[PDB]
C-alpha cells in the first residue's frame, strides 16, 4: 500500500484510538457483547511454533 | 463539523469555451427558424427630415 | 379514489384560532395564514408531495 | 488440504488434463417447454423449446521463485571427482528443496480457488434484485 | 476581473458555487452456492524453453478452459455493511489551462494578473513564463494525510417551486427518466433522448429541472462533450464521461438476460491512486466497480 | 434436474450444495446469541478421478477431428430456513508476509 | 517551496507565524536553548520539532 | 498430412511438382515441418436434462 491506502488505515489508527476501549468501566448499563472488545482478538492477530 | 463560508471561485470561470461562436450552433446549421421575425433588428443613419 | 378538497376557506372567525400565541406566524407585518388557500399538496404514489 | 474441508464439491468430474488438442468447445443443453394454455379466452401458445449458441473468456499464466547458478556450478561432477569431503554440502543439500518444490511446486495448489471467483467473483453483480425475481415475473 | 469580485471579498455576488463529494469506498465479499456443475479438472506441466541473464527456467505448464452452458445461469446475496469505518474529506477546485489548442494574441499580461492574479483558497498555485505543446511533468507537490483533493465537479440546478423535488426525489441532469432501453424500439432517443412530445419522466408537476440546459450541444455541460479534442490534450474523466454521453445499441439489447447483460467496464474513471486525479498515461487495467452507470 | 447415485448430507442418508468467500469478524456474528451448532458426523469420501482409451473411438479423433463426448471431518453444519448450512470459512489456510495484491474490497464512486 | 501540511486549505487561522526560529523555534527546540538555567521538567523541548 | 494407414500404393515415380494444375492442394516440405504435428479437436461435453 503505496499512496492511497497506507494514508487512511492508520487512518483507521486514531479513531480506534478516539472512542471505545472505556468499554466496561463507565456506566451500569450497556453489557453482555463478546463481540469486539471480549470476542474479535486472542484468534485473529497469532501464534509461534 | 466543518465550515466553507465565502473564499473560491477565481482560478476558475474567467474561463475560455464560453464566448461560444463557431462549432456548436454548427452542430445545428440547417433548417427553417421556427415562427420569429424582427420584432425589429435593422438599423439606420438620420432621416433626411 | 382518493378525494381532497382545494379551495375550501373555513367561513366561521371561530374557526381560524391557532393553537397557541403564534401556532403559524411570520416576521413578515402581515400573517398571511389569513389569506385564503389556493392549492392542495398530497403524498405521491411515491411519498411525493 | 482439498478432501476433507471444504472448497469443493460444485463441479463436475468430466475429462481432459492435456487440454487442447482440444480446441473447441461450444457446449449447451436445451429446455423443452410444454403445452401451455390458459383457461378462457386468451391467445396462442405453444410447446415451445430453447437451445443455445455461444462465447467464453480466459487470462494467461506461471507460478514463482528465481536463484543463482548451482545447477552446473556443480553439475559438473556425477560419479569420479569430489571424493572426500564435501560432508555439509550435501548435508545442506538434502533438506532445502524438499520445502520450496512441496511449497514451490503447491502455488497452482495455491492457484486454483482464486481464478474460479475472478469470472465466479468477475460474472455477478448485486441483490436487492433477486429478490423479486420471485416476486414479479412467471407469465407475461 | 469584477464576476470573481462579486467572487473574492464581501458582495456575495450574482453568482454561487458548490460541493459534492469523492473518497475511498473499498468492498469485501460473501454469497450463498448450491450444488455440483461448476466442473473442476486435474492435470500436468507443458512447455517452450529459453535462457537469460544468469537464469534458466521452470514458468511451464499446465493448462485449463472451460464452460459456458447456460439456459439461465447461478448465484444470489444479502450483504453486511463496510467493516469498522473508512471516509474522509474537504474543500476547493477544479482545471482548465493545462492543454492546448486555441489561439492568438491583442490583450495578455493582466489576465497573467489573473493565475498571476487568479488560483485561490486552498493548496499550491501556479505558473509565469508559458511555453508550449506537451504531456507535462514538473514540480514537488505532497505526500498523504487527509485528501486527495476530494474534490467537486459542478452541476447546478436552477430554481423554483413549492415543497417535494430537494424536500423529496431526486439528482444532477435530469428527470426520474429512462431513454426505454429494450421495449417500443431503439431509434428513439432524439424525442425520449433529444427533441419533445409529452409530459416528465418523473416530475410532471412543471417541465424540466433548472430553467437553462435540457438539450443537444450547450454550455454548462460545454464543459464537457469529447470527439474533437478534451479526451486529446488534459485527459479527463470529466466529472461526468457518461453522464451527457455515448451508451449503447447494437448487440444482445432484449429486456430480460441482458437485464444480466449491460453496467460494465470501459476505459473509465476514477480508482486508487494518490493526489489530484489524472487521466491517461499507460499502466494499469484494473477493475473496479461503479454502481451508478445509466 | 438432479441425477448421480448418492449420499452428501448431515449424518443419516440423502445430497446436496454449493461455494463461498470473505474474511473475519461476521464468523464472529451469528456467536454471541441467535443461531448455534448443528450436525455431528459424515462418512465422506476421498479423491478425484482417472481415465482409460486407445483403439477406434480416438480411430474417430487422432486422423479428422472434432469431438464428442469416504473420510470423516468436521467442516460442517449450520442451518437456514429447514435445511442445514455449514459455517468455519477461508481464512485458515493460505498465503501469509509478502508484499503484492489483487481485486476484492477497494474503493467505489 | 508552495502551500503547507497539515489541514488543507489554510494556512493559518489566528495568524502569525509558521518557518523555522526566533520566539518561534526555542520556545519548544532543540539548538540554541534558553529555558534557562538548571533542571528543566515541566516538560516540552521535544515537543517542538 | 493424414496418419491414417494407407489405402493403396501409387506406381508412379515422377515429379509431381510438375503437374501442379492439377489437383485441388499442393504442398512440399522439403525434409519436414512442425506443420506435420498439430493435433486440434473439437469438443462435446455430453446431454443434459
Amino acid at each position: 500500500l503505496n499512496r492511497v491506502a497506507r494514508a487512511a488505515l492508520l487512518s483507521d489508527l486514531k479513531r480506534r484510538v478516539c472512542a471505545d476501549m472505556f468499554f466496561m468501566t463507565r456506566h451500569a448499563r450497556e453489557p453482555r457483547l463478546i463481540s469486539a472488545y471480549l470476542s474479535d482478538m486472542v484468534s485473529c492477530t497469532q501464534p509461534s511454533v | 463539523l466543518t465550515q466553507l463560508t465565502l473564499r473560491d471561485a477565481m482560478g476558475t470561470i474567467c474561463h475560455s469555451s464560453l464566448l461560444d461562436v463557431e462549432a456548436t450552433l454548427v452542430a445545428l446549421r440547417q433548417q427553417h427558424l421556427d415562427r420569429q421575425c424582427y420584432f425589429g433588428v435593422y438599423v439606420a443613419e438620420g432621416t433626411e427630415d | 379514489t382518493f378525494i381532497m378538497p382545494m379551495g375550501v376557506f373555513q367561513a366561521n372567525s371561530m374557526d381560524r384560532y391557532t393553537r397557541h400565541a403564534g401556532d403559524f406566524s411570520t416576521v413578515s407585518e402581515q400573517d398571511p395564514r389569513q389569506f385564503p388557500p389556493q392549492g392542495i399538496f398530497f403524498y405521491n404514489k411515491d411519498g411525493i408531495l | 488440504r482439498f478432501l476433507e474441508l471444504g472448497l469443493s464439491v460444485a463441479c463436475i468430474c468430466t475429462k481432459f488434463p492435456e487440454l487442447a488438442y482440444v480446441r473447441d468447445g461450444v457446449i449447451q443443453f436445451e429446455v423443452q417447454q410444454p403445452m401451455i394454455a390458459r383457461d378462457g379466452p386468451h391467445p396462442v401458445d405453444q410447446p415451445v423449446h430453447n437451445y443455445m449458441v455461444k462465447r467464453i473468456h480466459k487470462r494467461s499464466l506461471s507460478a514463482a521463485f528465481a536463484i543463482a547458478s548451482e545447477a552446473l556450478s556443480l553439475l559438473s561432477n556425477t560419479y569420479v571427482d569430489g571424493t572426500e569431503i564435501d560432508s555439509s554440502l550435501r548435508i545442506r543439500a538434502i533438506q532445502q528443496m524438499a520445502r520450496n518444490l512441496r511449497t514451490v511446486s503447491d502455488s497452482f495448489e495455491r492457484g486454483t480457488a482464486d481464478q474460479l471467483l475472478g469470472v465466479l467473483l468477475e460474472k455477478a453483480p448485486p441483490l436487492s434484485l433477486l429478490s423479486p425475481i420471485n416476486k414479479f415475473q412467471p407469465e407475461g | 476581473i469584477s464576476l470573481t469580485h462579486q467572487l473574492r471579498t464581501g458582495f456575495h455576488p450574482g453568482i454561487a458555487f458548490t460541493v459534492v463529494r469523492q473518497d475511498r469506498f473499498a468492498t469485501e465479499q460473501l454469497l450463498y452456492a448450491e450444488r455440483a456443475s461448476e466442473s473442476y479438472f486435474v492435470g500436468q506441466i507443458q512447455v517452450h524453453h529459453h535462457d537469460a541473464i544468469g537464469g534458466v527456467n521452470f514458468t511451464l505448464t499446465q493448462p485449463r478452459a472451460h464452460v459456458d452452458l447456460g439456459v439461465g445461469y447461478t448465484a444470489v446475496c444479502a450483504t453486511a455493511a463496510l467493516r469498522c469505518p473508512l471516509t474522509d474529506m474537504g474543500n476547493t477546485a477544479q482545471n482548465l489551462f493545462f492543454s492546448r489548442g486555441g489561439v492568438p494574441m491583442l490583450h495578455d499580461n493582466v489576465t497573467e494578473s489573473l493565475r498571476r492574479i487568479t488560483a485561490s483558497g486552498g493548496r499550491l498555485n501556479p505558473t509565469e513564463p508559458l511555453p508550449i505543446f506537451g504531456g507535462l511533468r514538473p514540480a514537488t507537490s505532497a505526500g498523504i494525510a487527509r485528501g486527495q483533493a476530494s474534490v467537486c465537479e459542478f452541476v447546478a440546478m436552477p430554481v423554483s417551486t413549492d415543497l417535494q423535488y430537494f424536500r423529496t426525489a431526486c439528482n444532477p441532469r435530469g428527470r426520474a427518466s429512462g431513454m426505454l432501453y429494450m421495449g417500443d424500439r431503439d431509434a428513439d432517443i432524439e424525442a425520449i433522448m433529444f427533441d419533445h412530445t409529452q409530459s416528465d419522466v418523473a416530475y410532471t408537476d412543471r417541465a424540466t429541472l433548472n430553467p437553462w440546459a435540457s438539450q443537444k450541444h450547450s454550455y454548462g455541460d460545454r464543459l464537457y462533450n469529447g470527439t474533437y479534442n478534451l479526451t486529446g490534450a488534459s485527459p479527463i474523466y470529466s466529472p461526468c464521461f457518461k453522464f451527457f454521453t455515448p451508451a449503447e445499441v447494437n448487440t444482445n439489447c432484449n429486456t430480460l438476460d441482458r437485464l444480466l447483460m449491460e453496467a460494465k467496464a470501459v476505459a473509465s474513471q476514477s480508482s486508487t491512486d494518490t493526489e489530484y486525479q489524472f487521466k491517461r498515461p499507460p499502466g494499469s487495467t484494473e477493475m473496479t466497480q461503479d454502481p451508478c452507470g445509466l | 434436474v438432479m441425477v448421480s447415485r448418492i449420499t452428501h448430507t448431515n449424518t443419516r442418508g440423502r445430497q446436496v450444495d454449493g461455494v463461498l468467500v470473505t474474511t473475519a469478524t461476521l464468523k464472529r456474528q451469528l456467536l454471541q446469541g441467535i443461531l448455534q451448532i448443528d450436525d455431528t458426523a459424515a462418512d465422506v469420501p476421498v479423491t478425484y478421478g482417472e481415465m482409460v482409451l486407445q483403439g477406434t473411438n480416438l480411430v474417430t479423433a487422432l486422423v479428422m477431428g472434432k469431438a464428442v463426448r469416504n473420510a470423516r471431518v468436521p467442516a460442517d453444519l449450520v442451518i437456514v430456513g429447514d435445511k442445514l448450512v455449514f459455517l468455519e470459512a477461508l481464512e485458515r489456510r493460505v498465503y501469509q508476509a509478502t508484499r503484492v495484491a489483487y481485486p476484492l474490497i477497494g474503493n467505489i464512486d | 517551496t508552495q502551500s503547507d501540511v497539515a489541514y488543507t486549505d489554510r494556512a493559518t487561522l489566528n495568524p502569525w507565524a509558521s518557518q523555522k526560529h526566533s520566539y518561534g523555534d526555542r520556545l519548544y527546540n532543540g539548538t540554541y536553548n534558553l529555558t534557562g538555567a538548571s533542571p528543566i521538567y515541566s516538560p516540552c523541548f521535544k515537543f517542538f520539532t | 498430412p493424414a496418419g491414417i494407414i494407407p489405402t493403396g500404393n501409387v506406381l508412379s515415380t515422377i515429379e509431381v511438382c510438375a503437374h501442379r494444375c492439377i489437383f485441388d492442394f499442393f504442398k512440399q516440405i522439403r525434409s519436414d515441418d512442425n506443420s506435420l504435428y498439430s493435433a486440434q479437436f473439437d469438443i462435446l461435453l455430453g446431454t443434459y436434462c
